[PDB]
């Protein structure tokens, strides 16, 4: 029909990726209240039924093989996938502590021809990250 | 508040 | 509208 | 045979170019609004309808404030960016 | 206030990076389809769930068929971008 | 409290951009069908309660033109405003007869502070065309 | 089938 199907043994896997602290040579500082994100977030999405994970002041490369072995897993028992990303970042792009690392990169290792078990089954990012310097000053 |  | 499962 | 790239949703924070705006004692302006609106619907409304009311939300409720005029009474409208083919729902 | 970049919705006709295929006898794919859904349901669906199902159509009902092997039995998927803060219906 | 307010004279303006034939120099080929894509959208849009208008082989100065112009009418009675890009393109970009321009700089005339008719009413754009030369061989 |  026009639903997905959600009759699975369980919802799914849901990764939290929280970076508070970043290397002095990134430029980047202390993301405080990031903490505060990561808790309410966890709580939440365990409401909703999902496996949830946190994982903390991840380098870049930490976090490929962090999302790449989640795409290697078997996802057939599932209904779908969910991945936060709670960082620094600018366009296109987000911050390990140890530097930047492509967006498109992380999402890449659950493409249908690469995480077969996740085919048909919608695949979620939550992404709270800069994208430019960019501001909005409004109106009215 | 801070940027991101 | 109606927006139902 | 089904596209690779198709059944993704991606949902920022902020538009492309843009800062993100984050409270050191409350947390950011877009998780805090994201949680607010799962926790009263995230189990009766479809994934769009949530991410819809989490954009108005963040946009209307949120106005910054900081002693750099640069970074005062600011403002921000989340990005959702939707790949998938079917409506989603969290329950039944 | 509101933020100067709310209220906006694209809806491509493909994702990022990728090509978008055209019939030069029946039209492009995203086209065909968008009007399709539009002629049966655009009266009573929701903005987000009619490019949905546009999603749907592209990604299932379509692939090509080239000379070329490089074009050969390629698939396409749109991309809707989203910062709306209400529902969108055509009607009342 | 959830929904556009529709209560409005007009639904909205529609601008349709059918761009066929480009200018040697770019070396862009005939965009063959794209005739059937305008009709069938015009009908569709105008049944949707539209004021559309289709423009054909605009140059980026004739596409820039249009949407500002648009943008500085007045929209008081208008639900909200829609335009339809069928061309050439690249990723952010999309091709006039005479070359390339940014779809940002297209859009941005739009923005709550350039078009205060508009404020809190949708804006929205179609685009059919490419935006990169990645091949998406598809899976199963 | 041609490209965009």
């Amino acid at each position: 029909t026009y639903q997905y199907n959600m009759n699975f043994e369980k919802l799914g896997k849901c990764i939290i990726i929280n970076n508070k602290n970043f290397d002095k040579v990134t430029g980047m500082g202390v993301r405080n209240g990031t903490d505060k994100d990561a808790e309410a977030l966890f709580k939440c999405f365990r409401s909703l039924g999902f496996d949830v994970i946190v994982y903390n002041d991840c380098s870049c490369a930490k976090m490929q093989d962090l999302l790449k072995k989640a795409s290697e897993e078997d996802h057939t028992n599932a209904a779908c996938f969910a991945c936060i990303l709670l960082s620094h970042g600018e366009e296109n792009v987000i911050y390990g502590k140890d530097g930047v690392t492509p967006i498109k990169d992380l999402t890449a290792h659950f493409r249908g021809d690469r995480c077969k078990t996740l085919l048909e089954k919608p695949k979620l990012f939550f992404i709270q990250a800069c994208r430019g310097t960019e501001l909005d000053d409004g109106i009215q | 508040i801070e940027p991101x | 509208q109606g927006h139902g499962e | 045979k089904i596209p690779v790239e198709a059944d993704f949703l991606f949902a920022y924070s902020t538009v492309p170019g843009y800062y993100s705006w984050r409270s050191p004692g409350r947390g950011s302006w877009f998780v805090q609004a994201l949680c607010s609106i799962l926790e009263e619907h995230g189990k009766d409304l479809e994934i769009m309808q949530i991410l819809t009311r989490v954009n108005d939300r963040v946009a209307r409720h949120f106005e910054s404030q900081s002693d750099d005029p640069h970074f005062h009474e600011k403002k921000q409208i989340p990005c959702v960016v939707s790949m998938l083919t079917k409506e989603l729902y969290f329950s039944q």
